[PDB]
RNA sequence: GGAUUUUUGGAGCAUCGACCUGGUAUUGCAGUACCUCCAGGAACGGUGC
């Protein structure tokens, strides 16, 4: 099975998406598509050796995201 | 189908646009014909080579794999496709 | 009518002729400039034509601003904390003001990144040695009242008031 | 359909990702190398055809130069890694 | 109604510093050609003027802040919570007494 | 869903892969993460390369800009539609 | 001044019945009974407009002890 | 300004309104834990505002002792009152009533039906001080602390149950060394536990509890709080025994015990204070830790579906009938009518009769199609 | 939805834009890359190696 369907079934979860170019955005993921497009609201983004800025809304692409970090209160058996 | 930025880039042919390469070079010229895969064919192009040295080349063709951005002129801002 | 955030949110913000973001606020007659922090540093030029601002003060911390247009007003006094709020100021348009004394331009030398200034149509320019005092106060300004600085004018400014 | 799912199961059990099938058989920790020189040690809970892995109780270690670089590492409870940044996947690590 | 309220507050402040019931700073003002309709008890504003005079008299207490400082109401949240619980218990007792009076009337 | 079309024609800032940020009115988008930013301005930070020099960001306005999806990293909202 | 409001009437009372009951004290020029068109039932109130204000006041003053269907009907000036 | 008369009475009225709002909040019943926590936070904010108002009113007594000699004097009086009445004799052209003299503090200390929040506490939110895993004081988040302990220990042989069993000890032997790098994680865990204890009970006096904890750490924990029957007296900083009380008193002021060690009372005093605060937070909030351990055991023992369920908790009718057509009726105050048939039905109505009775024209059939007042007057005069 | 143009990896030197001084011709109606030339100083900055 594809792993995009497990990531698409995530709403109102405070996750942390680490991008490829040293960027890490931690926030509540509000929308996910089949192309791994992560639309989050009220997130905090920290770049490579930069100050963590805060944004009201962010839309990270699928090819620009490198890794994801989910909370510990998230079962993986029901999402797969 | 065809995308709306792809249709905006195809409708911008015949005017002076400015494509940007992946190595930092910006080539500004008259876009003769465009493609759906961001292929920019421009005449009277001005290459910069990421150092400001703008040389005048003729019949340049930049592929869509290295095309980072495409500055369109302000005359196409009132297009009905963008609404 | 006082200036608030509703007057700044309903104003027309677009691209000016100098390829910069400018918000038009002409025809308001605001007696005091306040609550200008609603732009979230998304503008580079602020126009304040046809205003009744008696003192140029109350400016929030804006780093993206690079041009100030305070022409056609009645500004008699100038604020002192202008360099701490606009560190990237480059253009200053203070034409048609009520400046009479030469000490009003003494906080205006606090801006280190200022290179453009306009103090035309003012009673302070009618006094003697006004341009020499303006050159000796702020040496970083390169264009004063649509005129470039001179080396002989800089020598006369460094020689005078010794 | 069912035949495509059976072909995908055969390609996951007998193909190159069969060592990844060792990650879901005995729940053993695997070592995955990233593009930013960060080695992640941990078992894989879910996988796909595009090498997208779901790691549980993973430890990500890397070398950061302040001199001599130190082995600064972190421990995540649950994480997801895309297949584009995966370089080398080791089934049985040393330690 | 701000001027009438200010005049009533001034009358309550001038009447609270009196040394007698009839020898006040407002009884002599009635004979000094000063029209004050709030001094008569027949008006509806007299009930508010009496409450303002009672508040001005309670503001001159020795634990009201003239010669002493309150420490239980100003430096003890537990005492304020106990006072709020006692006020809630008194309100519940008053509601129970009102319910008993309504049941007796029924 | 339609999460990408909800922020259409607004003053959005998209971060590029090279570190630059293009702020403009994103009027048109596509499935390939393309963006058509009218009156766009691109800002790129420059390295100080010294001990006492500060970090500056050169910003240049281009107008209508067609940004592809291979260079765009993340897009954030910055300002309401005028 | 010549209109009197009658309240406290049941829903079973009709407008010719109210006109015949109001005719015992004086001739009523007009009788308006507001009722809901969705349900077809009256609201228990009506307006009787006579030819003069004195006759309407005499009809409102003499209808203080009227009982219809066990309910007392009240008359007020409107 | 009447700072002793008007300002003190205003502060007393504000304190009485705050006490009445606190009594109305305490008398009302609660149904949820988050709403009760928000009500407790609003009551703590109101108590802090009342304490600030009492501290501001308690300092307005310097000039009162000098003004009480002139205020209580019977020789003065109506002269200054007549001067103040002449000063208050300005223009009364501002015809506007202000009923918000006492109703505005009553409405500011109240809540609405859509949101049970006060007017100073309208911007307060329970999501800005507590996480989703805590549950507004129901449980404690210990995943990040367990991850930090697993990163510091550099071993994957410690699960959540083992970390909960190691964290449950108060006076037992520690799992790591006292002079190691575990104290930097223990200080952060104590700072998190102190914020969790301060967030679980906002109505309690945190300053008095901190002063009592500091007094218990200074007077008791620094003088041998754990007696024995080397085992008679133990030191928390030096981690060494003592034969008797006299030897411990002689070694308490020693040179290795003051600053001649790496775990003396000079540098390792803050770590000992953080350990004492963590022990006090574990002893005071042991029931919350037991509830969090039971919730973690219930989440670990459940399946995937049970964990997912626990984690989720018309123009045609207006054009054919002649509607939407503006018609002016000058008889009934130049009213508007949206139909000819509607105007013909409203002409023989009570409103048109009441409009025509003002001019003196009786309600007849001759004035049915009359619109102007002059034409109706001419038709009434012709008959 | 995984195989060359966009979404599961290639992973001190060269040049341009300015800053300040003198001579020099054009006084001209357009939506434009750019925009006369020479000489002197610079202790201004970006890009790749």
């Amino acid at each position: 099975m594809k792993l995009v369907r497990f990531l698409m079934k995530l709403s109102h979860e405070t996750v942390t998406i680490e991008l490829k170019n040293g960027t890490q955005v931690h926030g509540t993921i509000t929308g996910v598509d089949v192309s791994m497009n992560t639309h989050l609201k009220a997130v905090k983004m920290t770049l490579k050796n930069r100050e963590p800025v805060q944004l009201e809304t962010l839309s990270i692409r699928g090819n620009n995201i490198r890794y994801f970090i989910l909370p510990d209160s998230l079962p993986l058996d029901t999402l797969l | 189908s065809i995308g709306v930025p792809i249709k905006v880039l195809h409708e911008a042919e015949g005017h002076i646009v400015t494509c940007e390469t992946n190595t930092g070079e910006v080539y500004r010229g008259k876009l003769i014909e465009a493609e759906d895969n961001m292929n920019c064919q421009m005449s009277n192009i001005t290459v910069t080579y990421r150092d400001g040295r703008v040389a005048q080349l003729e019949q340049v063709y930049i592929r869509g794999s290295k095309i980072r951005f495409l500055i369109l002129p302000d005359m196409l801002k009132n297009a009905p496709m963008l609404k | 009518v006082k200036l608030t955030a509703e007057l700044i949110e309903q104003a027309a913000q677009y691209t000016n002729a100098v390829r910069d973001r400018e918000l038009d606020l002409r025809g308001y007659k605001i007696p005091v400039i306040e609550n200008l922090g609603a732009t979230l540093d998304q503008f580079d030029a602020i126009d304040f034509s046809d205003n009744e601002i008696r003192k140029l003060d109350g400016f929030p911390l804006l780093r993206r601003l690079k041009t100030l247009l305070v022409n056609n007003n009645r500004i008699c006094r100038i604020g002192e904390g202008l360099d701490q709020a606009l560190p990237c100021l480059t253009e200053l348009i203070l034409t048609n003001n009520s400046l009479v004394e030469l000490g009003d331009l003494d906080p205006l030398a606090s801006l280190k990144s200022l290179t453009y200034l306009s103090i035309l149509r003012n009673p302070v320019t009618n006094k003697k040695h006004y341009r020499l005092y303006v050159i000796y106060k702020v040496p970083q300004v390169r264009v004063l009242d649509f005129q470039k600085v001179k080396l002989k004018e800089r020598q006369e400014a460094e020689k005078m008031f010794k | 359909p069912e035949e495509l799912q059976k072909r995908e199961e055969e390609e996951f059990n007998t193909g190159p990702l069969s060592v990844l099938t060792q990650s879901v058989k005995n729940n053993t920790q695997v070592l995955i190398n990233c593009r930013n020189n960060k080695k992640l040690l941990g078992r894989v809970k879910a996988f796909d055809r595009h090498c997208n892995m779901v790691l549980e109780n993973v430890k990500e270690m890397w070398t950061e130069v302040p001199s001599k670089p130190v082995n600064k590492d972190r421990y995540i409870s649950k994480m997801f890694l895309r297949g584009d940044s995966v370089i080398v996947v080791l089934r049985n690590p040393l330690i | 109604s701000a001027f009438d309220l200010d005049v009533v507050k001034l009358t309550a402040q001038f009447v609270a510093r009196n040394g007698r019931q009839f020898l006040t700073q407002l009884m002599q003002k009635e004979q000094r050609n000063y029209q004050f309709d709030f001094l008569r008890p027949q008006h509806s504003l007299f009930n508010y003027f009496t409450k303002l005079v009672e508040q001005y008299t309670k503001i001159l207490i020795p634990p009201k802040g003239l010669f002493s400082k309150l420490k239980k109401e100003a430096e003890n949240p537990r005492e304020v919570l106990d006072q709020v619980c006692y006020r809630v218990e008194w309100a519940k007792f008053q509601e129970r007494e009102r319910k008993k009076e309504e049941e007796e009337k029924e | 869903s339609s999460k990408m079309l909800q922020h259409i024609d607004y003053r959005m800032r998209c971060i590029l892969q090279d570190g630059r940020i293009f702020i403009g009115t994103f009027k048109a988008f596509d499935k390939h993460m393309n963006l058509i930013l009218c009156d766009c301005d691109e800002f790129r930070k420059i390295k100080p390369k010294n001990s006492k020099q500060a970090e500056r960001e050169e910003k240049r306005v281009l107008g209508l800009v067609l940004l592809r999806g291979e260079n765009l990293v993340s897009m954030t909202v910055e300002g309401p539609p005028p | 001044d010549a209109t009197v409001y009658v309240g406290g009437l049941d829903e079973k009372v009709s407008e010719p019945l109210l006109w015949e009951l109001f005719l015992q004290a004086g001739p009523v020029v007009n009788t308006h009974m507001p009722k809901d068109r969705v349900t077809g039932q009256h609201q228990g109130y009506g307006f009787v407009e006579f030819l003069s204000e004195e006759d309407a006041d005499y009809a409102i003053k003499i209808m203080n002890m009227i009982k219809l269907y066990g309910k007392p009907i009240r008359v007020n000036k409107a | 300004m009447e700072t002793i008369l008007e300002q003190q009475r205003r502060y007393h009225e504000e304190k009485e309104r705050l006490m009445d709002v606190m009594a109305k909040e305490m008398l009302t019943k609660k149904s949820t834990l988050r709403d009760q926590i928000n009500s407790d936070h609003r009551t703590r904010a109101m108590q802090d505002r009342y304490m600030e108002v009492s501290g501001n009113l308690r300092d307005l007594y310097d000039d009162k002792d000098g003004l009480r000699k002139e205020e209580l004097n019977a020789i003065s009086g109506p002269n200054e009152f007549a001067e103040f009445y002449n000063r208050l004799k300005q223009i009364k052209e501002f015809h506007r009533k202000h009923p918000n003299e006492i109703c505005v503090p009553m409405s500011v200390e109240f809540e609405e039906l859509l949101k049970a929040r006060e007017n100073p506490s309208e911007e307060a939110q329970n999501l800005v001080e507590f996480t989703d895993e805590e549950g507004y004081g129901r449980y404690l988040d210990l995943h990040d602390c367990y991850l930090k302990y697993i990163n510091l220990k550099a071993s994957e042989k410690l699960d959540y149950i083992t970390y909960l069993s190691i964290f449950d000890q108060l006076f037992d032997i520690p799992k790591e060394r006292k002079n190691a790098e575990y104290k930097r994680y223990l200080e952060m865990l104590l700072e998190y536990l102190q914020d969790y204890t301060d967030r679980v009970k906002p109505l309690q006096d945190q300053n008095e509890l901190f002063g009592k904890i500091q007094a218990e750490f200074e007077k008791k924990w620094e003088n041998g709080t754990f007696p024995g029957w080397e085992e008679r007296a133990q030191r928390l900083f030096s981690t060494k025994g003592k034969s008797l009380e006299s030897l411990d008193t002689s070694l308490f002021a020693k040179n290795p015990k003051s600053k001649g060690t790496k775990r003396d009372t000079e540098r390792n005093k803050d770590i000992a204070f953080l350990e004492a605060q963590i022990y006090e937070y574990v002893e005071i909030l042991g029931e919350q830790r037991h509830l969090t351990h039971e919730n973690v055991q219930r989440k670990q023992a459940r399946t995937g579906e049970e964990r997912e369920e626990e984690e989720e908790e018309p123009y045609w009718l207006y054009k054919l009938h002649g509607l939407n057509i503006n018609y002016n009726c000058e008889i009934c105050g130049n009213y508007t009518y949206r139909g000819p048939k509607a105007f013909q039905r409203h002409f023989a109505e009570w409103r048109h009769a009441h409009g025509m009775r003002c001019l003196g024209i009786p309600n007849t059939a001759h004035f049915a199609n009359v619109t102007q007042i002059e034409d109706a007057v001419s038709l009434w005069a012709k008959l």
